[PDB]
């Protein structure tokens, strides 16, 4: 049956790695891992993955 | 791209096309960060000389966002093999850095667990370039995309005529005639995951483009994300 990782995601917005027996979450590079430590804010103009709107 | 629709405004920022001296795009490359292109090693031999244009959608005019970067460096990778295209992978340092706007951003770059299990196993994921609109037909003077199915690894084998190697993957259809085609080659698959898309492949070969019962053949980065990252420096 799914469990972390495999359960959505773990709840992760990116990465999602299963370390001891609980979720641990990460972001590309030019992201930062939010206070929630699951999802993952551009630190910048222009990240990386991100269509363009101007 | 065979099939698919154009990429719109802001849609495919990371697309990149490798021009020849004539100023005409012979293969596609995807955006990593400021100073690196990925494409596909084939792609090497195209061309003696060639250049990096970033941010065009319309080869037939100037929307002022394209611009154009000189390579310095053309790292290919060492155990390319014409015969098989196996490790069909290089990686492009430019000359100057490109400047992220409307139309130029770099796709992410995942990690390979997560990538392989998450990203790999999604249903679909994105090709897109400027390669022909039909096997036979001239390229696409318009940017395209594709939403183009990942294809079981046993199928994908079953199917091709030639050896699908551990550094390679299928995506496509079995008939629908939709698939990357020649000019691609070297551009972006890329899988999105909540509004976030990564680099997941490199357009590489195929038997003919949309072939009933053939697919396309695509670079499997995730093999390479160590080689991409040392590569990078
Ligand atoms: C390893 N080899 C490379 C290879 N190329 C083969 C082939 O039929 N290529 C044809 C005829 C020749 C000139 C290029 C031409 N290639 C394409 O149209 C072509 C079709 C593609 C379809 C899907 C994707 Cl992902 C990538 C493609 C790249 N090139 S068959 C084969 C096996
Ligand atoms: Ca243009
Ligand atoms: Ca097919």
């Amino acid at each position: 049956t799914r469990k972390l990782c495999s359960l959505d995601n773990g709840d992760c917005d990116q990465f999602c790695h299963e370390e001891q027996n609980s979720v641990v979450c990460s972001c590309a590079r030019g992201y930062t891992l939010a206070d929630n430590g699951k999802a993952c804010i551009p630190t910048g103009p222009y990240p990386c993955g991100k269509q363009t709107l101007e | 791209i065979v099939g698919g629709q154009e990429c719109k405004d802001g849609e495919c920022p990371w697309q990149a096309l490798l021009i020849n001296e004539e100023n005409e795009g012979f293969c596609g490359g995807t955006i990593l960060s400021e100073f690196y292109i990925l494409t596909a090693a084939h792609c090497l031999y195209q061309a003696k000389r060639f250049k990096v244009r970033v941010g065009d959608r319309n080869t037939e005019q100037e929307e002022g966002g394209e611009a154009v970067h000189e390579v310095e460096v053309v790292i290919k990778h060492n155990r390319f093999t014409k015969e098989t295209y196996d490790f069909d992978i290089a990686v492009l340092r430019l000359k100057t850095p490109i400047t992220f706007r409307m139309n130029v951003a770099p796709a992410c770059l995942p990690e390979r667990d997560w990538a392989e299990s998450t990203l790999m196993t999604q249903k679909t994921g994105i090709v897109s370039g400027f390669g022909r609109t039909h096997e036979k037909g001239r390229q696409s003077t318009r940017l395209k995309m594709l939403e183009v199915p990942y294809v079981d690894r046993n199928s994908c084998k079953l199917s091709s005529s030639f050896i699908i190697t551990q550094n390679m993957f299928c995506a496509g259809y079995d008939t629908k005639q939709e698939d990357a085609c020649q000019g691609d080659s070297g551009g972006p698959h890329v899988t999105r995951f909540k509004d976030t898309y990564f680099v997941t492949g490199i357009v590489s070969w195929g038997e003919g483009c949309a072939r009933k019962g053939k697919y396309g053949i695509y670079t499997k980065v995730t093999a390479f994300l160590k080689w991409i990252d040392r590569s990078m420096k």
